[PDB]
């Protein structure tokens, strides 16, 4: 009922952001804010009434909120959306980043904010129509609209300090990857869509029906690695993982394009949505690989991090540690790993966000991002270094924060199944703790080894210090009190560990 | 009993305010909120002995919610109070009250005293929660941040770039030593399904009746963890790089908070530890090697900060080593006594570093037993109880202690490396002691060092925890073998004193001698820094990691990926060469691609 809405109040009002231009240049942005003001109220009130403490694992498929409106009949194609517990989660973080961005991009007086406006309210609409999708044709329709609006952001709204053409080459090289994968994907969906049809008879692309396909041991596998490609271009995956320090260095100045589509987890809700319940004896077999991938991109991320002068690609690199992390947990097959990269996700897009928004303070004050250029800025900024120590120590996996509780969990439910992965996981925690201390020190410590950390530098505004802050607070919350997030998304592990190991 | 938790909530609202005034407040202010929020733990936990007490030493037992419930995997938000939690938690409050004091009057005129008192502040919270903790969840959150805190402590002084690294050394030994700690509690969960420490107690031997191997590995990484923040073998070569901080800042790390923990750890979980006997036997065989190791590099140091460093990192090798031969009352008692003049101690370093104008080397100093009476007796007492001197001091009767337990229970070696270590204890504690107060001269802080100046006298060991019902009783020794072993320990630290008097009171013609020889510059060389294990860490584990971070800092696989993009680029370069515009060409190669297809159609038919 309100899914359709939710999805939509986003595209209407990017364009009520590009028409009301004309009242003012000072528009769009409360346009823009009241949008996913909106949208933020509608996902809590879903979040209020769907009951999702209450409810119990009954088995795939079990949705809390259904809509299904036919959109190609003649290949069997719907508009069929479906909320659950981790799909409503998803959709609050979608609502909440969203709400950052708007608000991290608030003293862009451009003559053409409009259009950016726009651009942004796509790039969420998709990231919603993403997580809210359960037909396979709508879920990679949105999984490929998102990205137009991504493209013309980074390559026209991008870093203004670098040259045009690296902007240009980022931009192209992610639309690359991110389009493959698609196609690989989509050629995946047609295959076992036709699977199913020359089985049964019907023509359908709805995720339920496709879950009871009868598949040969072989044929199952190459859907499955289809469907694993695209999500390992997305998540990132290593070597599928460039893409995402190119796209972050080239990313505009606020940081808003990097919480809109970028920092949003979708290819890991594609992988516990999709790809282990409709192909579990293949994710089963896939399993080690995928797990092994997983501690390779720890590790390369973790090294990579540490390498980085640059902090935008440092924070990048963190990002592909956490979801080899989160890789990791999902092939394991149990319940607490699952919970904990459900926590894991969260608290990875929150503390990636704060990071985000003060690298983007930090070059408004300085300048520069070089970590060469800058230290000792403790004694020259009021409020930053200190929300910059707590956010680092935070993508560490201090307890008091979410991450500590993800990752914790990831490794109790890794060890509960594989002891050897866990371990070498354990020693990448101890690599990020390196990196974070190292950006911390790069950054902030030591003395001035340039002219313009030397100099006093203004405070943060009201506004962004009021949304870090916010930050902050959920960040000590999920950390403190992670109980309501885990039983919100109760049920849907429940039904998808459930299925991946009654059907292997 | 029920305020159990404002010993947290009080440092907590201290930190949260302090860090938010952002030193906008008055010094008086900032000291008062710090120092307060201290006194009104360390009153509540006077309280709490006091119902405690009352209550015939009933375990008590507060939660507050569940940290998280996801199917069997249960973990609790719950605070517990025995004996030897009131103990370490009595130890935590009194001494950082103490030491918060004593850092009102010494950090004042400085930058950063509210960041310091927020740091010092959750610094305590971290800790009561440590020792508070009823499972290993809990206390691993309590470990983790008490980390945290160690290292912004650690690089107070952020503008020197040596104290920066020193704190990176400590965070990342005293990760190594949690990522153990966290296998673990993995091994544990896995194993008994629980991480409260009376269930983990309770179903650990019907579980472990067929195989022990589990629970061998699972204590192993128990003793990991703790060697790791206790600083002893093999992760012990933090503690004298990371002692660059404040001197309250080394006072609360070394005798109130940080050291302790792995054996507060050891002497929580004993169970697990007694129904695995081999890895009790490595703990107190850990503990008699680091005492060891620890003594002789203290022999040669010349920096006082430094010295006391390897004598608190000695005297956790005691502590190992008391757990190790299943004296558990003894260990707890000589961490009380040890954080009392080991305090003192720090205390006394940090005014004579002051009185010294910022010097830090033994050698330069001199005769200031003249210039500050009151600080040179506060380091003699110190150092008589660090080196337990007999009948005066509460040093002797935990060393005693300590000693009684190992040979009642049939240890002769460790007891043997106790008294070699007692002797090389004395002897570096009265060396650094004649070398800095003897030869030639070239309210707010009183209260805590009077206080912890009759707390490092007997009166200091006439407080008893009150461990029976939470820790298994030592084994009794004879009267005439204990009385044999107080006096041999007694004519030990007396040779040890006289022989340090012999060798630095007077002139060092002789110790020069051994210091310019071949073989004593070899010896001295290789104490100074600490045996290579710094040295052998660093070319094991930091300059590979260096190394491959170099290499791999270009993105190799990205290339690997970009390379089809270089590969089409070269064969859309090189069919463009077709394209030649020659009318004659197209032709020729319609007639080619005629040909082509007429030979692959009579080829397939
Ligand atoms: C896990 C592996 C198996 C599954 C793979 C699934 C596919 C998706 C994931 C891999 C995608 C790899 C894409 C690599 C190229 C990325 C795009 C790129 O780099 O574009 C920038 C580049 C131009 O940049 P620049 O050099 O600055 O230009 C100035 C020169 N005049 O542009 C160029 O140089 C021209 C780019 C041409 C188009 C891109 C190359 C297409 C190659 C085939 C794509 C399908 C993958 C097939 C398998 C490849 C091998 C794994
Ligand atoms: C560059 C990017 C794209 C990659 C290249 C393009 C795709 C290549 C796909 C190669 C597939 C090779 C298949 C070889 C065997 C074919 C014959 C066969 O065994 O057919 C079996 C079956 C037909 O017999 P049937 O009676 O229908 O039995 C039903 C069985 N369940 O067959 C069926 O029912 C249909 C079988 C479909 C198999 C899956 C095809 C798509 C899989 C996803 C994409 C490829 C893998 C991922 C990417 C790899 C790296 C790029
Ligand atoms: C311009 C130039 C540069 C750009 C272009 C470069 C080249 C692009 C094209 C690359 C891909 C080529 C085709 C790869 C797929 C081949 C499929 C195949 O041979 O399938 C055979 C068989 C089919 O299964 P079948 O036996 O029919 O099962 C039914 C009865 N059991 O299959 C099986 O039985 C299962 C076989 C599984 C292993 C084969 C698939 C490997 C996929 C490699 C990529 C993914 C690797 C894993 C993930 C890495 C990280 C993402
Ligand atoms: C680790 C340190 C020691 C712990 C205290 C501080 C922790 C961090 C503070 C911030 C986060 C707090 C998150 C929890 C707040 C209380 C809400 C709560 O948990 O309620 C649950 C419980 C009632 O529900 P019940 O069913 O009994 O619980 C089982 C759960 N299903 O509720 C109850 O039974 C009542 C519990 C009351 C607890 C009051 C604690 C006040 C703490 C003030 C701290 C101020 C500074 C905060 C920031 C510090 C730095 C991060
Ligand atoms: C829980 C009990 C203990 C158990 C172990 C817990 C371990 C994990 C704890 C996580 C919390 C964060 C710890 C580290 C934070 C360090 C922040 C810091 O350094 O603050 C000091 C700084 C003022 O220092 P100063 O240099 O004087 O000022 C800047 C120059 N003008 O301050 C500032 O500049 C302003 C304040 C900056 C941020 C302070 C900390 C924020 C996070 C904690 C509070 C969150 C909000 C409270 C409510 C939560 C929800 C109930
Ligand atoms: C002890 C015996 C048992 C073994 C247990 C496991 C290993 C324990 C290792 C203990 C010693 C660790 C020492 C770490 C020192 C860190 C501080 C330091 O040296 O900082 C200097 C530098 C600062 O960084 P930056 O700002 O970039 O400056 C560049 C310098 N010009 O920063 C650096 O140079 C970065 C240093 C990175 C250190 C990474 C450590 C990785 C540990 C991996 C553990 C593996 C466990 C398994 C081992 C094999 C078992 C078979
Ligand atoms: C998807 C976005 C998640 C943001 C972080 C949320 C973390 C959980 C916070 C829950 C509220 C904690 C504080 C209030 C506790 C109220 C308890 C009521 C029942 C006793």
């Amino acid at each position: 009922m309100l899914l359709p809405w939710l999805i939509l109040i986003p595209f209407i009002g990017g364009f009520l952001c590009w028409q009301t231009e004309r009242f003012g240049v000072k528009v769009p942005r409360w346009i823009a804010l009241i949008t996913m003001g909106l949208t933020l109220a509608l996902s809590l009130q879903l979040w209020l009434q769907g009951g999702y403490s209450l409810t119990q694992s009954a088995g795939i498929p079990q949705w809390q909120s259904e809509f299904d409106m036919p959109w190609i009949p003649r290949f069997g194609i719907s508009i069929h959306l479906a909320i659950d517990g981790l799909s409503l989660l998803m959709v609050v973080l979608t609502g909440l980043l969203g709400v950052l961005a708007v608000l991290c991009s608030w003293k862009e007086i451009e003559k053409y904010q409009g259009f950016f406006h726009l651009n942004l309210m796509w790039i969420l609409g998709g990231v919603i129509g993403v997580f809210l999708a359960i037909d396979m044709f709508l879920f990679f329709f949105f999984w490929e609209m998102m990205l137009v609006p991504m493209y013309f952001l980074i390559a026209l709204w991008g870093h203004k300090a670098s040259d045009g053409k690296t902007r240009i080459t980022a931009a192209t090289k992610f639309f690359i990857y991110t389009q493959a994968s698609g196609l690989v994907m989509l050629i995946a969906i047609l295959a076992l869509v036709f699977v199913h049809y020359n089985a049964t008879g019907v023509w359908t692309f709805n995720y339920e029906e496709l879950l009871n396909t009868p598949m040969s041991s072989g044929v199952e596998y190459l859907l499955m690695l289809g469907f694993f490609i695209a999500f390992a271009v997305k998540m990132p995956v290593v070597p599928l993982h460039g893409w995402l320090p190119d796209a972050h260095s080239q990313a505009p100045t606020a940081g808003s394009v990097d919480l809109a589509g970028i920092l949003l987890k979708t290819a890991a809700y594609g992988l516990l949505r999709f790809s282990l319940p409709l192909f579990p004896n293949a994710s089963a077999e896939f399993a080690p690989i995928a797990m092994w991938l997983g501690v390779i991109g720890i590790f390369y991320g973790a090294w990579m991090a540490f390498a980085q002068t640059d902090i935008k690609r440092l924070i990048a690199y963190t990002s592909v540690s956490h979801m080899g992390f989160v890789l990791i947990a999902i092939y394991t097959g149990s319940q607490l790993a699952y919970q904990g990269a459900v926590i894991q996700m969260i608290a990875h897009g929150l503390s990636a966000a704060g990071l985000f928004i003060l690298c983007g303070q930090l070059y408004e004050r300085i300048h520069t991002r070089d970590m060469r250029m800058m230290g000792g800025l403790w004694s020259k900024m009021k409020w930053l270094p200190a929300l910059s120590l707590f956010f680092a120590v935070a993508t560490l996996g201090m307890p008091g924060t979410g991450n500590f509780v993800g990752e914790f969990m990831i490794l109790f439910g890794s060890f509960q199944v594989v002891p050897v992965i866990t371990v070498i996981s354990t020693f990448g925690l101890v690599f990020a703790s390196v990196y974070s201390l190292a950006m911390l020190h790069r950054a902030y410590f030591g003395k001035a080894k340039s002219q313009i950390a030397s100099q006093e530098l203004p405070g943060m505004s009201l506004r962004e210090l009021f949304m870090i802050l916010l930050l902050v607070v959920l960040l000590v919350l999920l950390g403190f009190y992670p109980q309501p997030i885990l039983d919100t998304s109760h049920s849907a592990i429940g039904n998808i560990q459930q299925w991946f190991v009654n059907s292997v | 009993m029920n305020m159990l938790a404002l010993t947290i909530i009080l440092p907590l609202i201290g930190f949260v305010l302090l860090a938010f005034s952002r030193g906008r407040w008055s010094e008086n202010v900032s000291a008062i909120v710090g120092v307060g929020s201290v006194g009104l733990a360390a009153l509540v936990t006077a309280f709490i002995g006091v119902d405690f007490f009352a209550n015939g030493e009933q375990t008590y037992s507060q939660p507050l919610w569940t940290w998280m419930s996801v199917g069997d995997f249960n973990i609790g938000f719950n605070l517990v109070l025995d004996g030897l939690s009131l103990t370490m938690l009595s130890v935590v409050t009194g001494v950082g009250f103490l030491i918060h004091m004593y850092a009102s009057w010494y950090m004042r005129g400085e930058e950063g005293y509210s960041r310091f008192f927020a740091y010092t502040n959750l610094f305590i919270a971290s800790m009561v929660v440590l020792v508070l903790a009823d499972n290993l969840l809990l206390m691993y959150l309590g470990w983790e941040g008490v980390g945290l805190c160690s290292y912004l402590l650690i690089g107070f002084y952020y503008t020197d770039p040596k104290n920066g690294a020193a704190a990176m050394k400590a965070f990342v030994v005293t990760r190594v030593g949690d990522v153990f700690l966290a296998f673990a509690l993995f091994i544990l969960y896995n194993e008994l399904g629980t991480l409260n420490f009376r269930e983990m107690v309770e179903l650990a031997p019907a579980h472990f009746a067929d195989g022990n191997n589990m629970l061998m590995w699972a204590t192993l990484m128990l003793l990991g963890g703790a060697v790791g923040k206790s600083a002893q073998l093999p992760l012990q070569t933090w503690l004298a790089d990371a002692m660059a901080g404040p001197t309250p800042v080394s006072a609360l790390i070394h005798a109130a908070t940080m050291v302790t923990a792995g054996v507060y750890l050891i002497a929580r979980t004993h169970g697990l530890f007694l129904m695995t006997p081999e890895v009790l036997h490595l703990v107190g065989i850990v503990g008699a090697v680091t005492l060891l190791l620890a003594g002789f590099a203290a022999l040669v140091q010349t920096d006082i900060k430094r010295v006391l460093a390897y004598s608190t990192m000695s005297q956790i090798g005691y502590m190992f080593l008391a757990l190790g031969v299943q004296a558990w009352d003894a260990a707890i008692f000589h961490l009380m006594t040890h954080a009392f003049f080991k305090a003192l101690l720090f205390l006394a370093s940090g005014s004579v570093i002051l009185a010294c104008h910022h010097e830090q080397n033994i050698f330069k100093m001199g005769g200031l037993r003249k210039s500050i009476p009151l600080v040179y007796l506060c380091f003699l007492v110190g150092g008589a109880a660090l080196s337990a001197l007999p009948l005066v001091t509460a040093g002797f009767f935990s060393k005693d202690e300590i000693l009684a337990g190992a040979m009642a229970n049939g240890h002769i070696n460790l007891m043997v490396a106790g008294l070699v270590g007692a002797f090389m204890t004395s002897l570096y504690t009265f060396r650094m002691i004649f070398i800095v107060f003897h030869g030639k001269e070239q309210v707010t802080h009183s209260l805590p060092l009077i206080v912890l100046l009759i707390l490092s006298t007997f009166v200091g060991a006439l407080i008893v925890p009150p461990l029976q019902g939470v820790l298994p009783q030592t084994t009794e020794l004879a009267h005439g073998s204990m009385l044999t072993l107080e006096i041999t320990s007694g004519v030990v630290a007396v040779v040890g004193i006289l022989l340090a008097a012999w060798l630095w009171l007077g002139k060092r013609t002789l110790v020069t001698s051994i210091a310019n020889s071949a073989p004593g510059r070899l010896l001295s060389t290789w104490w100074y820094n600490a045996w290579g294990f710094d040295w052998l860490y660093d070319k094991v584990f930091v300059k590979p990691f260096l190394g491959i971070a170099w290499l791999l800092k270009r993105d190799p696989l990205n290339s690997m990926m970009n390379i089809p993009a270089v590969l089409s680029r070269f064969a859309g370069k090189g069919l463009l060469l077709s394209e030649n515009g020659y009318l004659r060409w197209y032709v020729a190669s319609m007639s080619i691609g005629a040909v082509v297809v007429l030979a692959l159609l009579m080829v397939l038919r």
